């Protein structure tokens, strides 16, 4: 459950 | 007049020494600068003109010459990073500044624009701009009781330059320009120019773009319903902004993501992860997947909103980089939910699908959907039904693709590969 | 975009 931004 | 003048003719006029000769040169330069056709900026730099143009900015005396040096100016700010400091490094920053309290609505309006080319350069010119105060003068400008009976060129020009102040990480903009820029940026969002809006969500999509922090700066001025209304628009350029803004805020914490979902953002997903346009598709499907990641209850609300069909649809048919992100969002799901959770996926058909994908010439995106195999396959372990699942991987092609991918490149491809093959085959 | 030329008024 690893949140990954942009 | 001033059409298709030589460079030699505009600096001859400009070294007149004669204030109507320096105004026609100057206008022949703007109309240089003007036409799309490779217009000459590097011979009006190479030429000396800009220092020129800037002290032109100065003559209240000969609004004219103030409005052509500005036009002009901005169109050498317009070009590369090496034009737009030719034109910082001639004073043009206090100059432009000083502009936006023009008493002509057009030369307050060309300084905007300008200021908004040189902030838009990147982080350095912004703060640059920023340390010079043009924040106070240009939120003076809309400090008006309706933005509707200000012209609608200039409302769209102060939002975009307002957005070029919001731009930019590495860093990202002072806390304090921001706190001072955001109430006038919540009022922009709520206006109703198409334009106004793209630009207002923009600006909003890169204020999120950060830690929790920056994040909860934006979702504490109560935006988040405003964007979720935003993200159901028909014009694609306020969509595509707004739907930024929204996955940007689910990056945050799970708190942060539940106010997206209060807001009632799910409802729109369907459209989204069905969209025609490829970049919402995958904008969406990205957003998904950090609300996949979040609690058991945010997992259960993508559930009865009826998202996971839409899931499996993307996984079985998309471009392939929205495939990796639903990749990511069913990892993310088998991940943290509930034994239940992970057998309504299976039933609404995400076997056969995630399996096809194993074909891929991606590293990555094998290693999330092997992983989610294994979580899957921890589901059926606590129900006695590893049998089962076992058998419908087998059945639609899995178990060969498994098999072959013991014999693959990458460590963790071969190990979780072997892993899964020897516990469950 | 990042910027933008003014091309006619």
């Amino acid at each position: 459950p690893v949140k990954k931004e942009k | 007049g001033t059409v298709n003048w030589s460079v030699e003719d505009i600096v001859k006029g400009i070294n007149s020494n004669n204030l109507e000769s320096q105004l026609q040169a100057t206008q022949a330069a703007r109309k240089l600068l003007s036409r799309e056709k490779q217009p000459p900026i590097d011979n009006i730099i190479r030429a000396g003109l800009i220092p020129k143009f800037v002290s032109f900015l100065g003559k209240t005396d000969c609004s004219p010459i103030q409005f052509e040096s500005a036009w002009a100016l901005t169109n050498i700010a317009s070009g590369t990073s090496e034009q737009t400091k030719a034109v910082v490094d001639g004073g043009a920053i206090p100059a432009f500044i000083s502009l936006l309290a023009s008493p002509h609505a057009h030369i307050s309006e060309q300084a905007v624009w300008a200021l908004g080319n040189i902030a838009g350069d990147g982080s350095a010119f912004r703060d640059l701009v920023i340390k010079h105060g043009a924040i106070d003068p240009l939120l003076a400008l809309l400090a008006v009781p309706d933005l509707s009976t200000l012209a609608c060129g200039y409302l769209r020009n102060l939002t975009w330059t307002l957005s070029n102040l919001c731009r930019n990480k590495n860093p990202a903009p002072p806390l304090d320009a921001v706190e001072q820029i955001l109430p006038t940026l919540v009022r922009l969002l709520h206006h109703n120019d198409p334009e106004v809006l793209a630009d207002s969500c923009w600006a909003i999509s890169y204020l999120t773009d950060g830690p929790n922090e920056r994040i909860e700066m934006v979702v504490k001025k109560g935006v988040v319903p405003q964007l979720v209304k935003l993200l159901g628009a028909t014009e694609l350029p306020i969509v595509t902004p707004a739907l930024r803004a929204i996955g940007n805020i689910v990056t945050g914490t799970d708190e942060q993501t539940q106010k997206v979902i209060d807001a009632g953002a799910l409802a729109v997903f369907p459209s989204l992860l069905t969209n025609p346009k490829t970049n919402i598709q995958k904008e969406a499907t990205w957003t998904m997947s950090n609300i996949t990641a979040g609690r058991q209850d945010q997992i259960q609300q993508v559930v009865n909103h009826g998202l996971v069909p839409f899931l499996v649809g993307v996984l079985s048919k998309a471009d392939f980089k929205t495939q990796k992100e639903a990749a990511w969002a069913i990892t993310n799901y088998t991940s943290g939910g509930t034994v239940e959770q992970i057998v309504y996926l299976v039933h609404c058909g995400i076997i056969e699908p995630l399996m096809n994908l194993l074909s891929a010439k991606d590293t990555k995106i094998i290693q999330v959907i092997l992983d989610a195999i294994s979580n899957i396959f921890q589901a059926a372990e606590k129900l006695g039904e590893t049998e089962k699942l076992s058998i419908m991987i087998e059945e639609c092609g899995g178990l060969d693709k498994i098999e072959a991918l013991q014999r693959h490149e990458n460590e963790s491809v071969y190990k979780a590969s072997l892993n899964l093959i020897e516990k469950y085959f």
